[PDB]
RNA sequence: AGAAGGGGGACCGGAAUAUCGUGAACACCCUUGCGGUGGGAGCGGGAUCCGGUCGCAGAAACCAGUGAGGAGCGACUGUU
RNA sequence: GUCUAAUACCGGAUAGGACCACGGGAUGCAUGUCUUGUGGUGGAAAGCGCUUUAGCGGUGUGGGAUGAGCCCGCGGCCUAUCAGCUUGUUGGUGGGGUGACGGCCUACCAAGGCGACGACGGGUAGCCGGCCUGAGAGGGUGUCCGGCCACACUGGGACUGAGAUACGGCCCAGACUCCUACGGGAGGCAGCAGUGGGGAAUAUUGCACAAUGGGCGCAAGCCUGAUGCAGCGACGCCGCGUGGGGGAUGACGGCCUUCGGGUUGUAAACCUCUUUCACCAUCGACGAAGGUCCGGGUUCUCUCGGAUUGACGGUAGGUGGAGAAGAAGCACCGGCCAACUACGUGCCAGCAGCCGCGGUAAUACGUAGGGUGCGAGCGUUGUCCGGAAUUACUGGGCGUAAAGAGCUCGUAGGUGGUUUGUCGCGUUGUUCGUGAAAUCUCACGGCUUAACUGUGAGCGUGCGGGCGAUACGGGCAGACUAGAGUACUGCAGGGGAGACUGGAAUUCCUGGUGUAGCGGUGGAAUGCGCAGAUAUCAGGAGGAACACCGGUGGCGAAGGCGGGUCUCUGGGCAGUAACUGACGCUGAGGAGCGAAAGCGUGGGGAGCGAACAGGAUUAGAUACCCUGGUAGUCCACGCCGUAAACGGUGGGUACUAGGUGUGGGUUUCCUUCCUUGGGAUCCGUGCCGUAGCUAACGCAUUAAGUACCCCGCCUGGGGAGUACGGCC
RNA sequence: CGGGCCUUGUACACACCGCCCGUCACGUCAUGAAAGUCGGUAACACCCGAAGCCAGUGGCCUAACCCUCGGGAGGGAGCUGUCGAAGGUGGGAUCGGCGAUUGGGACGAAGUCGUAACAAGGUAGCCGUACCGGAAGGUGCGGCUGGAUC
């Protein structure tokens, strides 16, 4: 069945980014909203917002592309898995593309990326690498 | 595959077969060296090869190659045998070191003169 | 298959007044009977445990399976 | 048999850290802990010497320090071809016993405890900081050092003492060697050596207690095979030499040669210079603000300052003398791999790791020359890691290369939609403590540098306590309908089972006709018929399969499923949103279903048809072809449990151009222009194709794409899906 | 009969005078089974049981105290039972060795019999199963295309 909507969301992102889709729609969960917030303020997508779905909430996000048809995301990868959870301390955080990409980190301070985790001093769950 | 599968049954390495036997962790081992004779190699490389049936001190029996030319080995020479397998012959997997108790060094050896057993000169 | 192979076995005492299980009387209670509730006397039975005692020997005499393994033939009980 | 003591032994008096009972006062974590009081009981000892302030003791106890005992969480091999292990076992009570809790032991009572997270069993093994390898994770290993454990000829047990595997203690049994006067006794090198024996293989029956640690004595002092050393083994690591600067007519010799020369080659001869190491001679240690004696010290202490004490050892080290003088070998040269020509040999000798070389011209065998790499080392073996992403966590795969279980259900387990609040177990932050020393890394310091050492800083990834957090995971208390399921209305279907039943056709029988062929083949023959066959007509018996519909289709989990009717019955799809509210997914084991063949029992048996037989073909023909033809094929009920059981593609879920068929629903527009056209949507089922993927073939919304969850499976080919064991 | 062009199938590439299967015969090696036989290991049941601890008995010995001076008190020697290693008996379990005889496997050589597969491999081939055959194989039933035909 439907396991790990985090990976479902990022796989929807991959498939539509590879298909050059302007926008994606999916179910809304607070974790998805915060992941889309991270993706925004790290600059991998354009605006996202929410519909009044028939049930629940519906999360739509827009995919930004360069002036020509170049992907603004070069890929992405779920790292924390429901079959294998991966945790990282603040001193041994993952380095995505040596730094040119980022990793979504879940911490007691909420969801926040590699730079905030390193210079704020707490590590924890590593949901995914976007780059 | 499905990491739960790995934790239920872990990765186990393939059995590494013992490359050398009859010596049981011994770099060399001596034998009474019965039945010296000459045998033929496989379908290519038709020649005649000097081999010996060695009763090793592991209380085993193996077939060994006599390197070099010439040997004084007949039936009961106390030989020292080490590894090394010849490609031509099927059952040969061991080699008597030349220059041991009752294996003299090969005569007229002036090149490489440590294999095959040889003092320099007089 | 009672496979095989082992162990215990006598007597006395104690446990033992209801030890236990069998059979169920005097005198008390209730639809009046070859009736019922309890009650436990004496009378027998069996088993165990502990202690002691005796002999060469406790199944005591009489009585009362030898067992195991491999073949052939016939399946078998039977019949001649 | 006499005789004699003691800090040996015994008897006493007093003494609280014994006890009991009753109580206080503090604290908890329950059995409980400490400080006390009252009362009644109790238990200890010792002396030894003196230059006349030489000194050694002892006993009762409170608290430290140290060592130890025990218990527990976590971690650390193979194996299910080990699934049932446990009776003092699990617990309790009263006891005993112990230093101490404790089935540690015992009487009684109950019948519990462990285990698929691997009990019990089998095999292997001392464990560790570490060491080897590797980029790391890992893999191998546990040798020096250090820590822990176990053992001491084999097996069993107690004693003293604070403290016992009591290696050089005791008791017994057993095995082995020795003495005996045969009654009896002694011994335990896995301590330091050393011997024999096994192996390929690892050493002196040395010195000192100089230092330190330890034992004892007020002390000097004695003991210490601990320890410091020393000898031997290139056994390993590091360091240093075996000359240097010039030196062409580029010398002789060697090798090759295209016969002009090249090469060894500044390498040599020669000149000139300096002696690291070895030689002789000599002085000569630090390790000792040390260990004792004698001057002075106010006594404890301290030196003015004098004697004497080092196994190493006349060793390390400094200086003088002499002259290149005493000092290089090993391996390899086809590719990996750095390094080539000649001669001798001619599938022979032989080489080799691999693939290959050598059969008359060998860069690959032997020798020579040259060269390369090293160098007191160089090679061979063996072992391990690496390369090997060839067990893949990092870091692999399963359509055809090895790999999807035949299919489904379901147990444990794994995993799990959206949302609210809480706990804070995981997770995460910080601090404290621990993570010994040594090892590894950084920085200095010294042994002449180095190896080696020391110091300071990291490492010690982990664990325990406290104080934070709640984003994610997890527990709890809830909520929602989106997943899942139910209800209702419809819908399609060879889904299944049972009973009855229909017609064609084949075969056989009865009769009618009718005569000489029929049958069969590539061609024949066997065979059938002339006793009336084949053919044809009518009737009848029986069995099996169900033409046309029929398809590329439908249904079923798969295997599979169609003549018709009736009876019973399963699933699926659509729509409403009525209901439940995550109840889901997968699924180790397990269970069920599972083509055909086959097996059992009982029926049935038309046709077909393994076997069989004949004929033919053929060299043969155990076949293909023909003629017959048994089992079987069919039925009922069991068993079997396998197939190219295939889409050679496990299940679930989400997303990612389209184009075109076909099957089952729903729904909107010309709606009565009927057209049963056009569009949307759900579920199938095919074809073609984009992105993407693929070794390619190809797959491609029904994925072999992009992802997640769970399971099954693979680790070169054979041996072999075999043997052995076990289950059926 | 030979040759050319296109397509198809191929396990051939020395290229069909290709490749290749299986018995049988010869040689070597590893290995299974086997009447039996030789060992090892760990238990278990019972018997006998040392020392030794523990639990009982104790006439023989007796220095520490009392005393009525007779003795007594307290202790010792000696004797029995429980447990107990070894040993003995027994039946099993389990791990090995050998074994007449026998079975397959692998590798070898220029052997013998065929030609089963690869082309439509000359009867398409394979899968399961059954039966048969010197041997590859053949045949039946069902299945697959990893074959064909319209
Ligand atoms: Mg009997
Ligand atoms: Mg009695
Ligand atoms: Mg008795
Ligand atoms: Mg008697
Ligand atoms: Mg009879
Ligand atoms: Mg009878
Ligand atoms: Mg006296
Ligand atoms: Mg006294
Ligand atoms: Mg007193
Ligand atoms: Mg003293
Ligand atoms: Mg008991
Ligand atoms: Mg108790
Ligand atoms: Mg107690
Ligand atoms: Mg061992
Ligand atoms: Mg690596
Ligand atoms: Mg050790
Ligand atoms: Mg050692
Ligand atoms: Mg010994
Ligand atoms: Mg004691
Ligand atoms: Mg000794
Ligand atoms: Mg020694
Ligand atoms: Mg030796
Ligand atoms: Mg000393
Ligand atoms: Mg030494
Ligand atoms: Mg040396
Ligand atoms: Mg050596
Ligand atoms: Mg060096
Ligand atoms: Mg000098
Ligand atoms: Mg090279
Ligand atoms: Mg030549
Ligand atoms: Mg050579
Ligand atoms: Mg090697
Ligand atoms: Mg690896
Ligand atoms: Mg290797
Ligand atoms: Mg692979
Ligand atoms: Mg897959
Ligand atoms: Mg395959
Ligand atoms: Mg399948
Ligand atoms: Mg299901
Ligand atoms: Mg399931
Ligand atoms: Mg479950
Ligand atoms: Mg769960
Ligand atoms: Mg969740
Ligand atoms: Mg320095
Ligand atoms: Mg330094
Ligand atoms: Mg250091
Ligand atoms: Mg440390
Ligand atoms: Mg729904
Ligand atoms: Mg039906
Ligand atoms: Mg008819
Ligand atoms: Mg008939
Ligand atoms: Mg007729
Ligand atoms: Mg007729
Ligand atoms: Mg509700
Ligand atoms: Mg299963
Ligand atoms: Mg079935
Ligand atoms: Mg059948
Ligand atoms: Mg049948
Ligand atoms: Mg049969
Ligand atoms: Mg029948
Ligand atoms: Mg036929
Ligand atoms: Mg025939
Ligand atoms: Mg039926
Ligand atoms: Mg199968
Ligand atoms: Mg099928
Ligand atoms: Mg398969
Ligand atoms: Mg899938
Ligand atoms: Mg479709
Ligand atoms: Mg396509
Ligand atoms: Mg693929
Ligand atoms: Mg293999
Ligand atoms: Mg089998
Ligand atoms: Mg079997
Ligand atoms: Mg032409
Ligand atoms: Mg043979
Ligand atoms: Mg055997
Ligand atoms: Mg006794
Ligand atoms: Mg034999
Ligand atoms: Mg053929
Ligand atoms: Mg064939
Ligand atoms: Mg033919
Ligand atoms: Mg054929
Ligand atoms: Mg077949
Ligand atoms: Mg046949
Ligand atoms: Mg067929």
């Amino acid at each position: 069945t439907m396991t790990d909507p985090i990976a479902d969301f990022l796989t929807r992102l991959r498939n539509a980014n590879s298909a050059y889709h302007d926008e994606v729609s999916l179910p809304h969960s607070k974790l998805k909203a915060n992941i889309a917030q991270i993706l925004k303020n790290e600059g991998y997508i354009s605006d996202f917002r929410t519909e009044d779905a028939r049930v629940g909430k519906s999360l739509v996000i827009q995919l930004k592309y360069g002036p020509s048809r170049e992907r603004s995301i070069a890929g992405l990868r779920r790292v924390s898995k429901p079959g294998l959870r991966v945790y990282a301390k603040s001193t041994n955080l993952p380095r995505v593309l040596g730094g040119l990409g980022v990793a979504i980190i879940s911490t007691s301070s909420g969801l926040l990326t590699d730079r905030q985790a390193a210079r704020q001093g707490v590590g924890g769950e590593v949901l995914a690498y976007v780059w | 595959p499905t990491i739960q599968q790995l934790v239920r049954k872990g990765r186990r390495d393939k059995i590494s077969k013992v490359k050398t036997a009859a010596l049981k962790g011994s770099p060399q081992r001596r034998g009474v060296c019965t039945r010296v004779y000459t045998t033929t190699p496989k379908k290519p490389n038709s020649a005649l090869r000097k081999v010996a049936r060695v009763k090793l001190t592991s209380q085993v029996e193996v077939t060994a190659y006599i390197p070099g030319e010439g040997h004084n080995l007949q039936e009961h020479s106390m030989v020292l045998v080490r590894g090394g397998r010849v490609k031509d012959l099927p059952g040969v997997r061991y080699k008597i070191i030349r220059g041991s108790l009752d294996t003299q060094g090969v005569k007229n050896r002036k090149q490489a003169r440590s294999r095959y057993g040889a003092k320099k000169e007089k």
